[PDB]
RNA sequence: UAGCUAGUAGGUGGGGUAACGGCUCACCUAGGCGACGAUCCCUAGCUGGUCUGAGAGGAUGACCAGCCACACUGGAACUGA
RNA sequence: CCCGCAGAAGAAGCACCGGCUAACUCCGUGCCAGCAGCCGCGGUAAUACGGAGGGUGCAAGCGUUAAUCGGAAUUACUGGGCGUAAAGCGCACGCAGGCGGUUUGUUAAGUCAGAUGUGAAAUCCCCGGGCUCAACCUGGGAACUGCAUCUGAUACUGGCAA
């Protein structure tokens, strides 16, 4: 269901910063990033065309915290939907509740945002939701319930969200822990680094 | 109108009954080529009116033996 | 022995183009003139005649733009060994609609583009890329 | 306007009195990503010396390709030796769904989305020539209008 | 070729035979076993390969390979059989399932234990 | 004897009843001539709850078809002037 | 598997059937079928569909629904719409 | 289904790691013991064997197995071939069969165009909706590439003309 292993190991293998071990401090400099995937990290990889596709797929998986079986289902949904197959893959991933809860700032990490969703804390349109995979539709209002509001894990985690880029597609109140998901996210708004084209190649063959 | 079928006679040597082939120019399902397929019916007629090798019109009707549910309507173009 | 005359016409065109040859004589017919007119009217062939009374010899005059020939390719579709009749909606479009398919429809021989708008199908004689 | 890339590298043998001497052959395809493509073969004693020798030939041996927006004009064949190669235009969605060798040449040419299948043999050299034959062959509506001397709109519309 | 020829005699599809006649699309099958023995493979290998003649339940008499270091099979002892050629012993075209029935697991294995039928340490 | 009756579709603990014109002898889920609206007991106060095409009912009940215990009450639920 | 068929193929006299009819008699004619594969042999419930495939196709007929068939094996009729 | 108890507390494998194909080393062994989907690994410095760590890939499942289609344009109707790779009968005549030069007239069988019937409901496909979310469920839409039926179009193909 989840990874629950060494999370910063996933960032060294992938190379780039995955926002797994983001948390309270801004930059890590606490792992020998890039040049130590494992014991054999100094080994320069030759890296084939199937390699770069699968390295790209696993990066987008490990950032958003999704497994291949559920991740493949997003591709099947993406292909059937209108527009571009690549843009729909990531637009569906960004509409998850544990991802939106992370983007609002109610969670220092996405695993904390996943747990906060799961732990009866998160509530949307006056209805409690436990599922991290919950597809957040356009024009909604995610929020924290009054029992778990202003607990010690959320207030420190909301101050981290000021240092973050902060999405344009969603808005946050910040006083009463109340969020508002407005429109669907656009390609150009977020990322500008993780390639979609290579993940469409892996699943079409 | 009545739902008749044209066809050329194969034999008439049975007393008051005639066997008639109906050529139909259907196409082949797979290969797309047009085939000349046959449908040999038994048909009723009063007396030995029609001989061998001539076109005949035929109507669907009451089953008047084992086989031979079709029945004659009229002759068109007699034997050569 | 000379079973399909129309396919033979389209080879004299195709082989005539390959030789960089100006004109292409052949035995005329009703359907030969119909096709050759549809080819002329769109602009593969540059003029033609049907000179003769008793034994008419239809000659075409093949078009050339550069050193290359105008007829890129031309092939018989509804040969006599296998006739191919297509419905209105099922009519083909050669080269994504920038080459033509000659099609004998009930209102005379015409292009596939003309057959769509006229609102009827027929025997597709040849593709002309 | 580089957009150069390698398809295949293959070691080959000669055989001489002493024994057998190995060399390497490259196969690189370069293009501007906007209607120019060019394969280059090249061969050398060492592997990296071959790819430079290939790339230099590829740049010179370039072919123009009149393509619509980011895709082909019409469905096109392109035989060469034992490789048949068929490839279809396709719509504004999708990507390059073609085999390796056949899609290195397509992406650097600047076609963003096509259907494609290599029939026959799939020898990396001969499929690359098969595609480029087909892409050189591929005529546009502006060419076809001028060739017949009719009209750009009356043909298309 | 020739469209008329095909109408007259259509394309006969190549009915490809199965590699493993265990019959009725069966995943596995029991075997009483007779003659457990050692056999030499083909050319580049050279070894003493462990193999047994399997008297199957349906009636067939085949040879199955005993994969893993050491075995408990002897004379009789009922074993389970799965599909898979060894590609060395000519004739042998089945594999004994280690773990199931009288065929025990390999002694002291750690890596890859579903293959070779061993539990956790 | 033709009869208008429910078909019982949908999941376990989550039923959904396709009111349908079928023969007496044929099964609940099985054969029929034509379905005529539906019914949902787990709908609650929202946009849609129950729908029943009354024009087709006149064709069958007017001729000679019985209405079952549940479907007769849905004709009362949908009302004539309420 | 290249020939098969004597109620076999027709016609009428009679006879039966809810009803058309070799369904069944009596005669009369001596045909009918088959290379567009009869007959014989092996295998098989059939379809809506399912699966795969770009599609043509190939495979398939668990589950829901229609039709057929069968009820310890082999006959038989009764009772009734 | 809604609230309260406690305290991380009760809850992670098992494939693989020579190439194909995402992922490395140390020992032990020495053409032996064993791996093997294909090529192929072992003869005393094994990345392929057994172990260990290290990794990688999936994870409530994972591998193996059998079974169908795919890739296989490797039965090719769309869409292959037959000088030397498998493949032109040793060569003729010829009935049935397939195909048939050229020009008018007429039928319309094929073909084409419209017509009404009908392709049971289900799934399959879009716009919706109810399961907390999905899976499931369901409302409508097209689809159901169907098969028949009258009316015409007559270029083409056939029938019949001279
Ligand atoms: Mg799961
Ligand atoms: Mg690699
Ligand atoms: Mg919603
Ligand atoms: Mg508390
Ligand atoms: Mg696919
Ligand atoms: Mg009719
Ligand atoms: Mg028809
Ligand atoms: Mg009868
Ligand atoms: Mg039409
Ligand atoms: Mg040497
Ligand atoms: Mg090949
Ligand atoms: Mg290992
Ligand atoms: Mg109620
Ligand atoms: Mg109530
Ligand atoms: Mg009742
Ligand atoms: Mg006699
Ligand atoms: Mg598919
Ligand atoms: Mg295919
Ligand atoms: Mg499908
Ligand atoms: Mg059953
Ligand atoms: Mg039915
Ligand atoms: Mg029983
Ligand atoms: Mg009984
Ligand atoms: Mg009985
Ligand atoms: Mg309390
Ligand atoms: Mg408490
Ligand atoms: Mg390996
Ligand atoms: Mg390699
Ligand atoms: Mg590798
Ligand atoms: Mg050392
Ligand atoms: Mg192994
Ligand atoms: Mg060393
Ligand atoms: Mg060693
Ligand atoms: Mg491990
Ligand atoms: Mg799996
Ligand atoms: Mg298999
Ligand atoms: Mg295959
Ligand atoms: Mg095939
Ligand atoms: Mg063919
Ligand atoms: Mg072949
Ligand atoms: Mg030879
Ligand atoms: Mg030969
Ligand atoms: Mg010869
Ligand atoms: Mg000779
Ligand atoms: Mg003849
Ligand atoms: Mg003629
Ligand atoms: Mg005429
Ligand atoms: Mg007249
Ligand atoms: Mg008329
Ligand atoms: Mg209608
Ligand atoms: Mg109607
Ligand atoms: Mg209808
Ligand atoms: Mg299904
Ligand atoms: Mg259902
Ligand atoms: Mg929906
Ligand atoms: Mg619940
Ligand atoms: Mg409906
Ligand atoms: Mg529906
Ligand atoms: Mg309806
Ligand atoms: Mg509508
Ligand atoms: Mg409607
Ligand atoms: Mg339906
Ligand atoms: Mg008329
Ligand atoms: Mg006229
Ligand atoms: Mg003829
Ligand atoms: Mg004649």
């Amino acid at each position: 269901a989840r990874y629950l292993g060494p999370k910063l190991k996933l960032s060294r293998r992938e190379g780039t910063d995955l926002f797994l071990k983001s948390g309270v401090r801004a930059i890590d400099t606490k792992c020998k990033i890039e040049q130590a995937p494992g014991q054999h990290g100094a080994r320069k990889p030759r890296l084939s065309d199937y390699g770069v596709q699968l390295r790209e797929k696993q990066k987008v998986r490990r950032i958003y915290g999704v497994l291949e079986r559920q991740f493949r289902n997003y591709y099947k949904e993406a292909a059937r939907l209108k527009g571009n197959t690549g843009e729909n893959l990531l637009a569906l991933l960004e509409g998850r509740l544990d991802n939106v809860v992370y983007r609002m700032g109610f969670g220092a990490t996405r695993a904390e945002a996943r747990q906060l969703v799961s732990h009866k804390a998160i509530m949307v349109n006056g209805r409690v939701v436990n599922i991290a995979s919950y597809q957040v539709s356009p024009n909604d209002v995610v929020s924290i319930r009054e029992k778990a509001k202003k607990q010690s894990r959320v207030k420190a985690a909301l101050e981290l969200a000021e240092q973050r880029e902060k999405p344009t597609w969603l808005e946050v109140d910040a006083g009463k822990m109340e969020g508002t998901f407005k429109r669907k996210p656009e390609r150009s708004d977020l990322s500008a680094d993780i390639n979609e084209h290579l993940i469409v190649e892996l699943y079409s063959k | 109108k009545i739902r008749t079928l044209q066809g050329r006679v194969v034999s008439d040597k049975m007393e008051k009954s005639i066997v008639v082939a109906i050529e139909r120019f259907v196409k082949h399902p797979i290969y797309g080529k047009f085939i000349k397929r046959t449908t040999k019916l038994h048909v009723h007629d009063e007396n030995n009116e029609c001989g061998i090798g001539d076109v005949v019109e035929i109507r669907e009707c009451r089953p008047l033996s084992k086989t031979k549910s079709w029945t004659l309507v009229r002759v068109v173009e007699k034997a050569v | 022995s000379m079973q399909d005359p129309i396919a033979d016409m389209l080879t004299r065109i195709r082989n005539g183009q390959a030789a960089n040859k100006a004109a292409v004589t052949m035995p005329s017919s009703k359907l030969k003139v119909a096709i050759a007119n549809v080819l002329k009217e769109e602009g593969f062939i540059e003029d033609f005649k049907v000179e003769g009374d008793t034994k008419p010899e239809l000659e075409l005059t093949l078009k050339y733009f550069q050193g290359k020939a105008v007829v890129e390719s031309i092939q018989r579709v509804s040969r006599p060994g296998l006739r191919i009749y297509k419905r209105k909606d099922e009519l083909p479009k050669v080269m994504a609609g920038l080459g033509i398919a000659v099609v004998s429809t009930s209102k005379g021989v015409m292009t596939d583009r003309a057959a769509r708008q006229a609102g009827l199908g027929g025997e597709i004689i040849c593709y002309v890329a | 306007e580089l957009q150069e890339k390698l398809i295949a590298v293959n070691r080959v043998s000669k055989t001489v009195k002493g024994g057998r001497i190995f060399s390497f052959t490259a196969l690189t395809v370069v293009g501007d990503g906007n209607g120019r493509v060019g394969f280059g073969y090249g061969k050398a004693r060492e592997v990296p010396a071959a790819i430079q020798k290939a790339m230099e030939k590829a740049r010179r041996n370039m072919i123009n390709v009149a393509l619509n927006n980011g895709t082909l004009q019409h469905p096109v064949k392109g035989v060469h030796t034992g490789s048949r190669v068929f490839m279809q235009p396709a719509s504004e969605g999708t990507g390059i769904i073609a085999g390796g060798a056949m899609r290195a040449v397509l992406e650097v040419a600047g076609v963003h989305n096509v259907l494609a299948k290599a029939y026959g043999s799939t020898n990396p050299i001969n499929v690359v020539r098969a595609t480029i034959d087909g892409l050189e062959n591929m005529n546009s509506p502006e060419m076809v209008a001028a060739k017949r001397g009719k009209s750009v709109e009356e043909i298309l519309g | 070729a020739t469209v008329n020829q095909l109408v007259r005699k259509p394309r006969a599809r190549k009915v490809a035979k199965s590699n493993v006649p265990a019959l009725e699309a069966c995943p596995q099958k029991r075997g009483v076993c007779t003659r457990v023995y050692t056999t030499t493979p083909k050319k580049p290998n050279s070894a003493l390969r462990k193999v047994c003649r399997v008297r199957l339940t349906n009636g067939f008499e085949v040879t199955s390979y005993i994969g893993g270091e050491g075995h408990n099979l002897q004379e009789h002892s009922v074993i389970l059989i799965r599909g898979g050629r060894v590609k060395d012993l000519p004739g042998v075209r089945y594999h004994t399932v280690r773990g199931a029935l009288d065929c025990s697991g390999v002694k002291d294995r750690k890596q890859a234990r579903s293959k070779y039928g061993v539990k956790r340490p | 004897m033709v009869t208008i009756r429910l078909a019982r579709h949908g999941a376990k603990k989550r039923p959904f009843y396709q009111v349908v014109v079928a023969d007496s002898r044929n099964a609940r889920n099985g054969r029929f001539i034509e379905r005529v609206g539906f019914f949902n007991p787990i709908a609650s106060e929202k946009e849609e709850g129950t729908r029943l095409d009354l024009d087709r009912i006149a064709h069958w009940v007017g001729q000679g078809a019985t209405i079952s215990d549940r479907v007769a009450a849905l004709i009362k639920e949908v009302n004539k002037a309420a």
